[PDB]
């Protein structure tokens, strides 16, 4: 009768550091729709994230996009967190970046 | 293409949630304001062509249905076993130049609109065919759902396509990125390729090994951005020492025929 979360993570753009950029978490799939999700900057709740009107698809699963406008910087690591009531635990899923060359040669 | 959707969360008896948006084809063009009973028009042309007086008629429509339907949920919601607390979905439209009207509980396929008349899906049950019961009691209000489908909805298409195809017909370039994905195994990398910000939704986009497509290439879902783009992920699962000559090339209908190619080079080898 549940149906767990689908929790996806990207950035609008490439990451540059200092330049701003959006961060997004599309959380789809679930059922029922009662559900939180917060976008974390170094593990801290990020203030007054936008989302999109709460919508579902063919298989009546719900979907929704949370997004924020932000700046990485190089020390920085970004998330989304979902809760919902398939969840033990709240799942938490990480912007993958790559941050360029790790051993200097100069 | 146009529909309606409505989201009704019935918590306990005293505690409900509706939310109702409109869609033109997958683009969001009217919100429900639940406070103040209030048709909300997303872009200017989501007005259609229908003047302020045919929308208050609307509204007034909607809102007195929207008032009988939670009365009559919680009425019969025991007679029905609709055991709180419980979700129920509706998905109406039509395609100008197709007519439906579906009705799921708890995330399942319950009832549907078809013609005149209300039908129980099969397999939900005589719960269902109660339902249909309870829908079908007065025919007059079915002959109005079934002119809003009919009628009204093809009608609405007309001045909102047409006011708005300067939207659904723009064409927006992807902009493309290189990243390594999480490694797949011992010896292996995964190659990722970032496509994002293009309109309209078709795509093409491949690993290559210059003018050969690369059949690992896996495509994720397409995702939404706020700003009514797209955004997908391509990756390719490679060994360490074979991903030499690797590029990632994006076609899409906006960059007539200048295909994006991105080359797995630089610091992501990384060279020396
Ligand atoms: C965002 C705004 C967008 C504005 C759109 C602008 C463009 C308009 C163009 C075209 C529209 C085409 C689509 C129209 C589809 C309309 C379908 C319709 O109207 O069908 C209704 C279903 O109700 C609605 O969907 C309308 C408002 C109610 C919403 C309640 C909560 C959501 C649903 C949960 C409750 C369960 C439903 C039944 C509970 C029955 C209980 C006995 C049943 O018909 P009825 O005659 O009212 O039945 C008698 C009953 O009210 C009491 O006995
Ligand atoms: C729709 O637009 C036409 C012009 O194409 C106009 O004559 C008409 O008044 C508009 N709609 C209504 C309901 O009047």
């Amino acid at each position: 009768i549940q149906r767990t979360p689908k929790i996806q993570v990207y950035s609008r753009h490439p990451a540059e550091n200092g330049k701003s950029n959006f961060l997004n978490c599309y959380v789809s799939g679930f059922h029922p729709s009662d559900i939180e999700v917060d976008l974390l900057k170094n593990g801290e709740r990020i203030e007054k994230v936008e989302h999109s009107d709460l919508s579902f698809s063919k298989d009546w699963s719900f979907y929704l996009l949370y997004y924020t406008e932000f700046t990485p910087t190089e020390k920085d690591e970004y998330a989304c967190r979902v809760n919902h009531v398939t969840l033990s635990q709240p799942k938490i899923v990480k912007w993958d970046r790559d941050m360029g060359s790790l051993v200097p040669r100069g | 293409s146009f529909h309606v959707i409505w989201i009704a969360s019935f918590y306990n008896h005293s505690w409900k949630q509706n939310l109702v948006s409109g869609w033109l084809s997958d683009l969001q063009t009217h919100t429900w304001d639940s406070n103040s009973s209030t048709i909300v028009f997303l872009w200017p042309w989501s007005r259609g062509n229908f003047s302020n007086e045919e929308w208050k008629e609307l509204e007034t429509l909607f809102r007195i249905r929207t008032i009988r339907s939670f009365e009559g949920i919680r009425r019969y919601a025991h007679e029905l076993q609709f055991e709180y607390p419980f979700e129920i979905q509706v998905t109406g439209g039509c395609e100008l130049h197709g007519s439906f009207l579906q009705l799921a509980y708890q995330g399942s396929d319950f009832v549907s609109f078809q013609n005149n008349s209300w039908l129980p899906y099969p397999v939900a049950g005589n719960m269902a065919k109660h339902f249909c019961k309870v829908l079908n009691q007065n025919q007059h209000e079915n002959d109005i759902t079934h002119n809003l489908l009919s009628d009204t909805c093809p009608r609405f298409i007309l001045g909102l396509l047409d006011a708005g195809k300067a939207h659904l017909q723009r064409q927006v370039k992807p902009e493309a990125w290189l990243s390594h994905g999480p490694s797949p195994g011992p010896g292996h990398l995964q190659l990722v390729c970032h496509v994002s910000g293009f309109y309209p939704k078709p795509v093409w986009v491949m690993w290559m090994r210059g003018e050969q497509e690369q059949q690992g290439t896996q495509r994720g879902d397409i995702l939404p951005s706020a700003d009514g783009t797209w955004y997908l992920r391509a990756t390719l699962e490679v060994a360490a020492g074979e991903a030499a000559d690797l590029s990632c090339r994006v076609k899409h209908s906006s960059l007539e025929g200048q295909d994006i190619v991105l080359y797995w080079e630089g610091s992501l080898v990384p060279r020396g």
